[PDB]
């Protein structure tokens, strides 16, 4: 089966490099060569070129040609980004493109990396506080229950949020963060579960906010 | 070079309706052996994007019938013949004949469903917080159609002004619907200057305002 695993989020300050990671899987580089592009959130899709993951050949866009280095090892692919600005804050994704040994690359784009975020600051990062949204009588509904975990005060984007270590994915609504005046993100995740559950199963949020290295498990008890 | 513009950049679609989206090409896209590299992706809210159509008119298996693909030189369109509640999202096109690869701007599928009335919950300060000197209170918006809703906190009765942050969720894959979360936030102090914190809720799928509320004690 086919995987294009990235790293992790990261945030770098303005002047410094970027190293993102793209881990392939189900496929071979002999006849798939790796894209990388990215998307700035009111923008659309910038490319910013592609690699022979066998003889390590590149092809960068003009755009990014003076400050960009694609390379690999066994793999996985790299792509570094020098030389940063504010306007290089963006989701960075890898992508896969099929070569045939006669015509070359095909001018397509098949399988995707999920993406990682990079955001360019000067201010210093900040792990996030998480308090519990615990279900009350002013909580259930038709025989539903709605319990959460309130993420606060981190900086930057963004905040990764499971429950129960991925076993809970049914009605988790993760909402988009929110800016404070503080300067700082908050963001909640709520999820509905069965009110005569209360009491029989366990319910954690899993917060994990990889720019600070921070990850929370907190425990809701009604 | 090579601009790549995208002719609806947003489209309320009612489910079993059809859609188009066109793409237009600066220059032809026509490469080598008459192959024209034209590409349709799709990206739905939190993911990331996924191959409808390759070449022009081209459809992998396990992208669904109900996805076709036709044009030629520098006019191209995406056709979806009855919209589900999993074609939320916004659409690309790529076109793959000459570097650097270029996209439209993409067009939003905005899609349309029944009203549904919001789920309205509350959310009490934790433990934990008050003990750190803020207060934050929840409102919670569950699963409604349409995304118009109104929250006002109300605090004793008077209504709050500015100390309040909120935030919509995009279009659900499923039920087509919309969550909305408030957070109101004071100091511990303010929080134990009051007692009634109630948050008022204004939706179309309600007859008349739902008030949720909990008091200090
Ligand atoms: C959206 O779909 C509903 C359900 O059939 C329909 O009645 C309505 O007219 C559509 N659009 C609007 C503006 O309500």
């Amino acid at each position: 089966q086919v995987q294009l695993v990235q790293s992790g989020a990261e945030v770098k300050k303005p002047g410094a490099s970027v190293k993102v990671s793209c881990h392939a899987s189900g496929f071979r580089f002999t006849d798939h060569y790796i894209n990388w592009l990215r998307q700035a959130p009111g923008q659309e899709f910038e490319w910013i070129g592609w690699i022979n993951p066998g003889n390590s050949v590149t092809h960068y866009a003009q755009k990014f040609q003076a400050r960009v280095t694609m390379t690999r090892f066994g793999s996985t692919i790299y792509m570094e980004l020098n030389r940063l600005r504010s306007d290089d804050t963006a989701v960075y994704y890898c992508a896969r493109e099929p070569y045939d040994f006669h015509s070359g690359l095909e001018g397509s784009l098949d399988y995707w990396g999920q993406g990682t975020l990079v955001t360019v600051s000067g201010a210093s990062t900040k792990g996030p506080s998480v308090f519990p949204l615990a279900p009350s009588s002013k909580s259930t509904s038709g025989g539903t229950a709605a319990l959460g975990c309130l993420v606060k005060d981190y900086f930057p984007e963004p905040v990764t949020v499971s429950w129960n270590s991925g076993a809970l994915t049914s009605g988790v609504h993760t909402f988009p963060a929110v800016l404070q005046s503080s300067g700082l993100y908050s963001l909640s995740s709520v999820v509905t579960v069965p009110s005569s559950s209360l009491g029989t199963q366990t319910y954690i949020c899993n917060v994990n906010h990889k720019p600070s290295n921070t990850k929370v498990d907190k425990r809701v008890e009604p | 070079d090579i601009v790549m513009t995208q002719s609806p950049l947003s489209l309320p679609v009612t489910l079993g309706q059809p859609a188009s989206i066109s793409c237009r090409s600066s220059q032809s896209l026509v490469h080598n052996y008459g192959n024209t590299y034209l590409n349709w992706f799709q990206q739905r809210p939190g993911q990331s994007p996924r191959r409808l159509i390759y070449k022009v008119s081209g459809r992998d298996s396990g992208v669904p019938d109900r996805f076709s693909g036709g044009g030629s030189g520098t006019d191209f369109t995406l056709k979806i013949s009855s919209v589900e509640a999993e074609d939320v999202g916004v659409y690309y096109c790529m076109q793959g004949t000459h570097w650097p690869r270029t996209f439209g701007q993409g067009t939003k599928l905005e899609i349309n469903r029944t009203v549904a009335a919001p789920s309205v919950f509350i959310f009490p300060p934790s433990d934990e917080q008050l003990k750190s000197g803020t207060a934050s209170v929840v409102c919670l918006l569950n699963n409604f159609y349409p995304r118009e809703a109104k929250v006002q906190w109300k605090v004793d009765n008077a209504l709050q002004s500015g100390n309040s942050q909120e935030s919509v969720t995009e279009q659900d894959s499923k039920d087509s619907t919309y969550s909305l979360s408030s957070t109101l936030t004071l100091s511990k102090a303010d929080y134990e200057k009051h007692k009634v914190y109630a948050c008022e809720v204004t939706h179309q799928g309600l007859s008349s305002p739902v008030t949720k509320s909990f008091n200090r004690g």
